[PDB]
């Protein structure tokens, strides 16, 4: 009986059986990465069906199987939410996760902790499917917390290198304060609506107010890395090149963003929240593409590009065009995974080198990463007909055609330019000029395992925006006449953006040195906000935290007011009852003063 | 097997105990300097600089390699602040001011910016977009029971 | 309920009369055994209660309360077994003999038909407790920690006494179920606003209440790991049963009366979760730790309503399991090391990696990740405070944040990093320190599962 | 690293460190391996321009206003060595280096695998503990009265006699024990 | 010339740019001299003490002893109330106890006053 289910519920269950067998005799053997590969494998071609008939009919489906408990006329199950979203993600969620751990048994064929690696991986994953599918606000803090725990465990995979260790905690720092967010959200829900159900959440809030939604967009600003909670993302580098390859590219950090597309009904019957959010994916988009324009990491480089896609989806969703920056998330998924293949392909042929100026002549001493690099830069920059183009040439016509923000539309614009600029920097200098790596030559990708891996993605990165694009039904009005040079805008940027990076990096040739001025030294600390927001405030609280609530109040007031001074004042007491000499002279004395005293004062 | 002669004590108030405290602690007296005697209680404890564990030599063969310390030397009051996990101090390339004006600048000037966007916004030479059944009246909220004022669309 | 009372007083002659080198045994088997028979008390009703006599009755606050006493005290054996080894076996036999008397001074306190029997009981636990700190403690600050926790104790419930003696003389009964079927409300009088204050400062001075929390430090940290499992696990939620049983007479007084109270549990949490972040010891950052869960309890209890309550029930039973657990990890690292200092012994997962995965998942529960009931009880006692005022956020965001920077600071700083070179007697884990750690936390993760059984009666 | 310390750095210490730290600065700025082996023919020549100077004086003035020009254009973000305190794998495999004394709580199951290993291992026990004995009273015979006064160590002067303190240098985990 | 720069309280000195390095007089050298021998003293005791065979135990540090019995238990006896210490500790410890009471106040009274006029609208608020 309607076989939607059934698969929709499969997939997510058998994604789990590797995780029961970590206890097993495989899991202590050397084919345990080859057993989660083929799992997830078969969890990809299996949620393809659903897809499918999603494609055919417009499936939609409310699983509501397990009732967990019920709080008075609150009543929690786990619910699942098997929509448009969900039933498009999985498949590429599942198709990205399998092309990465094919890469991660080339890469990481050396570490002693494989087998662990590659459960960490599907512990994520499984993860990121409960926050997917997850139809009320309970199942989806689960899965929001459950990814931020893996990535704190992943990104500190290194455990006896302290940047690692540093990198993850300000990791969990970010996210928890997104997650204050979320818990206000949540809370003001249950308190107004009666439910943490997203349908009873959708009638009941007809105009909603703006704190569930600032809630939501701070959560979705913590969680997908925007201007103000964004350096943990390019700190999250410090984990191995699969895991910033999976989560902290393509999967994970676009959870903040998928968060905002879920309650896009509330969204759009509110303007200011609109508004702030339209802000600050402008403002992250530019800030963070003229970050990459001046870093020399490649892995660095990558990770501000992520960034900034995620600031121009969160532009997306600012101008009311949530489906869009659906499209936009899958296309990136795709590019973008790919791109940190080719990097990491990189890196691991030139001895764990990551620097770019020390790699030269890369384009014909190793060609299958060259022109796979070549096909995601291009896809990267929304070239026409590619997977890229189907997404951010939409985002751009849209955003050039509502009634917006010109200081926003503006900064988009320079944030294209940007993203064509540093994709010519990496292609610069990582394959065109005289090599400048250390003499002892060790390139070599002949591994079917790194070739297979980067071609389905390749093949992904050339024809999925083809393929999603006319299989999906429409669901917004479309831009149909445009003004020719506004038509153009994209592609003029996009070239005027490629010729000046182009020119200002043919000059490094000339025979002349000159100091950097103050703009390259502001773009290269990315902005002083790094230094500044990590030495001033930490310092802060910790000096108070010690000094204050810690010993002056703790350990010398509080204890001055009720203890000590009950032990001075009782040891007082004591000392002038007990010094008495001995002598009846007195005792007497005080005798008979009292038996006087009780005469005239109680008669 | 530590002493009682051996555990921190009070303020140093004269030269001769002034030395003491500064053998106690395994280093010169020229070296040696306390908190300043205020209320709270540092008692007899050097002040020792204010630099950071991060900043340390990382070629010294140090006996704890991770915390940059060596066995007996005195430690910092507020070590657990400087443990390369946390607030360091070491030096930039760039002032620490000149630093918080950029940062401020660019900031101010961003928010004053999407200000006046505001204050500007950008459209497109076109009128409201048009809905036929009295604006959706039905299909966007309902109430069919109370007849709303028609309105009809200007067809140019 | 004496189904459940004799086989702990049978546990006295049992213990005296085994032989020199069976009564951990023995101990251990009849204190398990004595705890299934506890679960058949977790079935319960949603009418009024299971009231067995007139001495005693059962509820759903109080099974849960009972089970994990009952529960506790194995854990408590096994964690005593290794640190007595060179104890003679009378001094050993009166060690069980005090844990013993514990658990039937709670088990009788939990039930408590009647006032005046509560606060005997709730007084006759200070003694048992008070000899195993100050006579089984290590180090020489054990006498004045003993002293903190007996007068800090006596002087918050000394007025109770004469509150409930007066209450008695005034109603005519103490019983519960009479106190709540015939209450009637408190007028704005100074009278009784003195009675609110000498009802409420007993029970808020062991929960502990900021400010008045100085005793539990010392206490904790001077105190065996037996007393400190004890202490950190049941003996702080006696102040909040108090004050759930209690606070039905103190309507409508309660509404003005807990601004004060509110204001220093709100502040506190943050002001202790801060205090977390500049140790350099494990136990005093633990009870610190407690201090501000139990003033986030305050916060629940105070505000008074079915999520406060519900969230208060679920948060003291996933405190009490998640302090034993961290309790005892920092008792297996001090057995090796001796030494009870944050910084000495570093990067202990690549000696021990079972023993980092056990630091892992208590330090997880303790961030309160979910679908623990840690978030459980947290997440329901922040949407009751956000229902007050919803200003309260900001101050529960910030101490989420704190907790979970706290916690992975506590984690990284004993598990990751570089060994301690000169530091080679860590010897491999044994199976009873893990086993203590699995029968730790998989209670926790079962419970995550049913969480109806820890929500009270107002569930 | 190995070397013991110094109480000071000389003045050509000192100039060497800023030459070796000014050359690698202007390869970060100059990626190219021509443009750099030019700039840095030119550093050289303007740095062994003062050579032959004499007067102490002039000399601590010079290499100072050196040192503020060194800072002024340092490059933020120079180019490390991945292995180096800086680099990108620093201590990435720290988290593999075990001791060597965690073998002496193998079970017997365990040590039942690898005997000649853990023969060669009493072996290797057996001389450090001989060793050990001789060290002490060679150090104490050597060591100046008052105290040491430099972080160095002497070799071993007889015939069966070992360099003292070697039982930690020569039983390092590995670079890259996994 | 080239522009200064300006140190800072977290963001320190470097080393090269001291002028006290440049300062070098006997007594300088003298006093490197015995720092370094004092800490070679130390490094010898640790590595005598670290390379015995014998040895079975940890290597108990007096620095360390002393840096927690310092923060610790060493802050009282040395306290003595004085106009910082008092003005410090009543502002950090009521200072914000009765700033939260006066916002929770204020708006506490807000919201029943607007219960009691009847204009705030609890519709579908059940559970509280
Ligand atoms: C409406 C008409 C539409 C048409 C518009 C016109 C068409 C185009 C016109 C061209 C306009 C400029 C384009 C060139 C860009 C500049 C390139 C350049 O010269 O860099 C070298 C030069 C110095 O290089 P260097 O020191 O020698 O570095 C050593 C090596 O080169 C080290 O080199 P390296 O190897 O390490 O790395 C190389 C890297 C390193 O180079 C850098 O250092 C990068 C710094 C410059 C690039 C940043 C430009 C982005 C502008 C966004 C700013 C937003 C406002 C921010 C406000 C800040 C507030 C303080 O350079 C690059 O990779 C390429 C840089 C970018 C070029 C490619 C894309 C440019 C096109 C997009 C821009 C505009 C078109 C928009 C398209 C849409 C149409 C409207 O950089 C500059 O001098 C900066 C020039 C402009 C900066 C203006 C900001 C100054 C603010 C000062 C304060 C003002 C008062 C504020 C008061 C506030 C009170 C509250
Ligand atoms: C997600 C579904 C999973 C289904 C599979 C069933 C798994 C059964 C697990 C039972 C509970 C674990 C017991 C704790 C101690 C672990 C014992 C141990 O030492 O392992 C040695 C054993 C042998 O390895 P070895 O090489 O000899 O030891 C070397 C070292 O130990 C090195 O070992 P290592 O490096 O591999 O690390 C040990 C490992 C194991 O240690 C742990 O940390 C595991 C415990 C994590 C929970 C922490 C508390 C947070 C609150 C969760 C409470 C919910 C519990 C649900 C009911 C549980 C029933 C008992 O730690 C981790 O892998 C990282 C954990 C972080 C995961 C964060 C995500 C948690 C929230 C996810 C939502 C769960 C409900 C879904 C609701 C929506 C969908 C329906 O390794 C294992 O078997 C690992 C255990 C399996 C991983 C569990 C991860 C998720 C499962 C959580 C509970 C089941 C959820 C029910 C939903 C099913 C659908
Ligand atoms: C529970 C949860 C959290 C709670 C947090 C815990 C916090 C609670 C503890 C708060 C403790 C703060 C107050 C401590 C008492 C101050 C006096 C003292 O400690 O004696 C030592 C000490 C007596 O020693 P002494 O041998 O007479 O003179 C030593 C001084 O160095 C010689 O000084 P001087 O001769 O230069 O003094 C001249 C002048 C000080 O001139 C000034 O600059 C300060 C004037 C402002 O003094 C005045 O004019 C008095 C005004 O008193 C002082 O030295 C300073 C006294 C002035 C401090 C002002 C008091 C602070 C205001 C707090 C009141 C707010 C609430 C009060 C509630 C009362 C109704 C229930
Ligand atoms: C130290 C660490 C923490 C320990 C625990 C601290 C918690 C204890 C605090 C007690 C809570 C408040 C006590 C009384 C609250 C009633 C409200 C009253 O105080 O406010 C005004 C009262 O006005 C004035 O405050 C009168 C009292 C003034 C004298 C009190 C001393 C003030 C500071 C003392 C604090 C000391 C606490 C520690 C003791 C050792 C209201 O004006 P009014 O309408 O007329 O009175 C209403 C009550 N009626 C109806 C019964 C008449
Ligand atoms: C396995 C191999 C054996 C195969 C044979 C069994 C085939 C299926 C037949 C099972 C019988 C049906 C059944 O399970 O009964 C229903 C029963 C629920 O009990 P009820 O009383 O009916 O309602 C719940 C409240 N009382 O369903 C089940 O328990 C089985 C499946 C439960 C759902 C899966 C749970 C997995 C997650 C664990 C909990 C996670 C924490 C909670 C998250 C909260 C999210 C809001
Ligand atoms: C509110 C936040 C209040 C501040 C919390 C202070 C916490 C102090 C305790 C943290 C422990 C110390 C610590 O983490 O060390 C600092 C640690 C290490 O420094 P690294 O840069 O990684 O260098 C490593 C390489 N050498 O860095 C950090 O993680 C510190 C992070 C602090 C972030 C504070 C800034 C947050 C401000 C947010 C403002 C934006 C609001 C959001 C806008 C959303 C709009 C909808
Ligand atoms: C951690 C240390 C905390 C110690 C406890 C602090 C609070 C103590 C509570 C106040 C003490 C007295 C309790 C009152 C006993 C209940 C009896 C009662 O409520 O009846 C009242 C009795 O009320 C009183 O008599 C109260 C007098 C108070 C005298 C004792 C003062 C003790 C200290 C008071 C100030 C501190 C209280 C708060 C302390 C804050 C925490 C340190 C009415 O008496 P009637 O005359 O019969 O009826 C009136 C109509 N004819």
């Amino acid at each position: 009986m309607n076989p939607f289910a059934s698969l929709t519920l499969t997939t997510l269950t058998i994604l789990t059986i590797p995780i029961m067998m970590s206890n097993s005799n495989i899991y202590k053997t050397n084919l345990y990465p080859n057993y989660v590969k083929t799992t997830v494998s078969y969890a990809f071609t299996l949620s393809l069906v659903p897809l499918l008939m999603f494609m055919h009919t417009g499936q939609e489906m409310i699983i509501s199987n397990w009732h967990w408990m019920t709080l008075q006329t609150v009543e929690l199950s786990l619910s699942f939410k098997m929509d448009y979203f969900s039933v498009m993600f999985i498949p590429v969620a599942l198709f990205v996760t399998w092309s990465i751990m094919e890469f991660s048994m080339w890469y990481m064929h050396s570490d002693p902790f494989i087998n662990r690696f590659f459960k960490y991986l599907l512990l994520f994953l499984i993860t990121m499917m409960i926050l997917v599918t997850a139809n009320n606000l309970f199942q989806l803090f689960i899965g929001w917390e459950g990814v931020g725990i893996m990535s704190f465990l992943l990104i500190g995979w290194w455990h006896g290198r302290t940047d690692a260790n540093t990198a993850a905690l300000q990791a969990i720092l970010y996210n928890r304060i997104g997650d204050i967010g979320f818990v206000l959200s949540m809370a003001w829900f249950l308190t107004h609506s009666n439910a943490w159900d997203l349908q009873q959440i959708f009638m009941l809030n007809n105009e909603c107010p703006n704190m569930p939604l600032i809630g939501l967009l701070l959560a979705a600003a913590g969680k997908s890395a925007q201007f103000g909670l964004h350096p943990w993302l390019p700190s999250a580098m410090e984990g191995p090149t699969p895991v910033s390859a999976l989560l902290h590219s393509s999967t994970m950090v676009v959870a903040g963003v998928f968060l905002l597309i879920r309650f896009y009904p509330l969204m759009e019957t509110n303007k200011l929240v609109q508004t702030m959010t339209l802000c600050l994916g402008a403002i992250t988009t530019l800030f963070t593409a003229l970050c990459a324009i001046t870093q020399n990491d490649i892995k660095k480089i990558v990770a501000f590009s992520t960034s900034s896609q995620l600031g121009l989806m969160m532009v997306t969703i600012g101008i009311n065009q949530p489906h869009l920056a659906f499209l936009h998330i899958c296309m990136h998924a795709f590019f973008k995974a790919m791109l940190f293949m080719c990097s990491g392909s990189i890196i691991h042929s030139l001895n764990d080198e990551q620097d770019i100026r020390k790699m030269g002549g890369l384009y014909k001493a190793m060609p299958f990463t060259t022109t796979a690099l070549i096909i995601g830069s291009l896809a990267l920059t929304g070239m026409p007909y590619l997977t890229g183009f189907y997404s951010k040439d939409l985002i751009i016509e849209a955003v050039n055609m509502s009634y917006t923000n010109a200081w926003a539309l503006l900064m988009t614009l320079i944030a294209t330019s940007l993203t064509a600029a540093y994709s010519t920097r990496i292609i610069f200098f990582a394959f065109l000029g005289k090599p400048r790596f250390p003499p002892l030559v060790l390139i070599n990708e002949n591994n079917p395992l790194l070739i297979n891996s980067i071609k389905r993605l390749l093949i992904g990165s050339i024809f999925a925006g083809f393929i999603i694009s006319n299989n999906i039904p429409p669901m917004t009005v479309p831009n149909t006449t445009m003004p020719l040079y506004m038509k153009m805008t994209a592609l003029i940027v996009t070239i005027m953006g490629f010729m000046l990076a182009l020119e200002l990096n043919n000059t490094t040739y000339y025979l002349k040195f000159k100091y950097p001025s103050q703009t390259y030294k502001f773009s290269n600390m990315l902005g002083y906000y790094p230094s500044i927001m990590h030495r001033l405030p930490t310092y802060h609280n910790l000096s108070m935290s010690q000094k204050s609530a810690s010993s002056l109040l703790d350990l010398i007031w509080l204890e001055t007011i009720l203890p000590k001074t009950t032990s001075f004042i009782q040891m007082k007491m004591s000392i002038m009852v007990s010094n008495q000499k001995g002598l009846i002279k007195l005792y007497f004395l005080s005798f008979l003063i009292t038996i006087m005293i009780s005469m005239t004062l109680f008669n | 097997h530590v002493t009682k002669d051996m555990f921190p004590g009070p303020y140093p108030k004269t030269p001769e105990e002034r030395a003491a405290a500064a053998k106690k602690y395994n280093m010169r007296v020229e070296d040696y300097e306390p908190y300043p005697d205020d209320g709270m209680g540092y008692g007899d404890y050097p002040k020792l600089p204010d630099r950071s564990q991060q900043e340390r030599d990382p070629w010294y063969d140090w006996d704890h390699p991770d915390l940059r310390l060596n066995w007996g030397e005195p430690i910092h009051w507020d070590l657990d602040m400087y443990i390369r996990n946390r607030v360091d101090t070491s030096p930039t390339p760039v002032s620490w001011n000149t630093m918080c004006k950029h940062l401020f600048g660019f900031v101010a000037f961003m928010l004053f910016m999407f200000w006046v966007g505001e204050i500007y916004p950008s459209y497109q030479p076109v009128g409201p977009k048009q809905y036929p059944y009295n604006d959706l009246y039905l299909e966007r909220g309902g109430d069919p029971t109370k007849e709303p004022e028609p309105v009809v669309h200007y067809e140019i | 309920m004496l189904k459940i009372i004799i086989p702990t007083t049978m546990l006295l002659p049992m213990t005296w009369m085994s032989k020199h080198n069976m009564i951990w045994i023995n101990a251990t088997v009849h204190s398990l055994l004595i705890s299934l028979i506890s679960l058949s008390l977790l079935n319960q009703l949603g009418e009024n209660s299971l009231n067995f006599s007139l001495t005693f009755f059962s509820d759903s606050l109080s099974a849960p309360l009972l089970v994990l006493t009952t529960w506790l005290l194995p854990l408590m054996l096994m964690a005593s077994q290794s640190h007595l080894s060179k104890e003679t076996t009378t001094r050993k036999k009166l060690y069980i003999t005090m844990l013993i008397l514990l658990q039937l001074f709670l088990i009788m306190t939990f039930t408590a038909t009647e006032l005046i029997l509560f606060y005997i009981l709730f007084e006759a636990t200070l003694v048992p407790t008070l000899i195993i700190i100050t006579r089984w403690g290590n180090q020489t600050e054990r006498l004045n920690a003993g002293l903190y926790f007996l007068f800090y104790t006596l002087a918050g419930s000394l007025p109770l006494l004469v509150a409930l003696v007066y209450i008695q003389n005034t109603t005519g009964s103490l019983n519960f179920l009479i106190i709540h079927y015939w209450s009637h409300p408190l007028s704005n009088s100074w009278s009784n606003i003195f009675m609110w204050l000498a009802c409420i400062m007993a029970f808020m001075v062991k929960m502990p209440l900021y400010g008045l929390h100085l005793w539990l430090p010392k206490a904790h940290v001077e105190a065996p790991i037996a007393g400190s499992m004890v202490l950190a696990a049941v003996l702080l939620k006696l102040g909040g049963y108090g004050m759930m049983r209690i606070t039905t007479i103190l309507n409508p007084l309660t509404n003005y009366m807990a601004y004060p109270f509110l204001m220093l549990s709100m502040w506190g949490m943050i002001m202790t979760s801060s205090i977390c972040l500049r140790q350099t010891d494990l136990k005093s950052l633990i009870a610190y730790s407690s201090v501000s869960h139990m003033a986030l309890v305050i916060v629940a209890i105070m505000i008074q309503t079915p999520w406060s309550f519900m969230g208060a029930t679920a948060l003291m039973i996933a405190h009490g399991l998640t302090s034993s657990m961290l309790f005892c990890l920092a008792n297996t690292n001090y057995e090796r090391v001796h030494s009870r200092t944050m910084i000495l012994a570093r990067g202990l997962q690549t000696l021990l990696p079972l023993m980092a995965t056990w630091w892992l998942v208590a330090s997880l529960t303790n961030l309160a990740l979910p679908p623990s009931i840690n978030l459980i009880g947290e997440l329901f006692i922040i949407t009751a405070s956000f229902s007050w005022s919803n200003i309260t956020i900001i101050l529960m965001g910030m101490n989420m944040m704190i907790t979970a920077l706290y916690s992975l600071y506590m984690l990284i700083t004993t598990q990751r990093g570089k060994y301690t070179h000169h530091i080679n007697n860590i010897k491999p884990s044994f199976t009873r320190e893990n086993a203590l750690m699995a029968l730790h936390i998989l209670p926790l993760l079962l419970l995550t599962l049913n969480p109806k059984m820890i929500l009270g009666p107002l569930y | 690293a190995f070397s013991a310390p110094a109480a000071y750095l000389t003045h050509q210490q000192k100039v060497l460190r800023l030459y070796k730290r000014a050359l690698r600065h202007l390869e970060s700025w100059c990626v190219h391996r021509d443009k750099y082996r030019y700039f840095a023919c030119l550093m050289r020549a303007r740095f062994d321009e003062h050579k032959n100077e004499k007067d102490m004086v002039k000399a601590t003035q010079l290499l100072r206003q050196a040192e503020e020009e060194f800072w002024y254009g340092q490059h933020p973000q120079p180019y490390i060595f991945p292995e180096s305190p800086g680099g990108t794998s620093y201590e990435r495999y720290e988290c593999y280096k075990v001791p060597e004394w965690c073998l002496d709580d193998w079970h017997p199951s365990e040590k039942a695998m690898y005997p000649d290993y853990f023969a060669k291992r009493e072996q290797w026990k057996r001389l450090r503990r001989e060793s050990w004995e001789r060290e002490v009273k060679q150090l104490q015979e050597e060591t100046p009265p008052g105290g040491p006064r430099t972080e160095a160590l002497p070799p071993a002067r007889k015939e069966g006699d070992l360099p003292p303190l070697w039982w930690h240098i020569v039983t390092r985990p590995r670079e890259r024990p996994m | 010339s080239f522009p200064k720069y300006k140190p800072s309280r977290l963001a320190t000195l470097p080393a090269t740019l001291d002028p006290a390095e440049y300062d070098i007089s006997p007594e300088t050298r003298k006093a490197q001299a015995e720092r370094l021998a004092i800490r070679s003293r130390l490094k010898r005791e640790y590595l005598l003490q670290y390379n015995d065979p014998n040895r079975l135990g940890v290597i108990e540090d007096p620095a360390l002893i002393r840096w927690t019995y310092a923060r610790s238990a060493n802050i009282y006896p040395n306290f003595r109330p004085t106009p910082k210490t008092s003005l410090l500790g009543a502002l950090f410890g009521i200072g914000p106890l009765f700033f939260w009471y006066y916002v929770f106040k204020t708006d506490r009274d807000k919201k029943e006053k607007l219960i009691q006029e009847g204009k705030l609208d609890q519709t579908f608020n059940i559970s509280y």
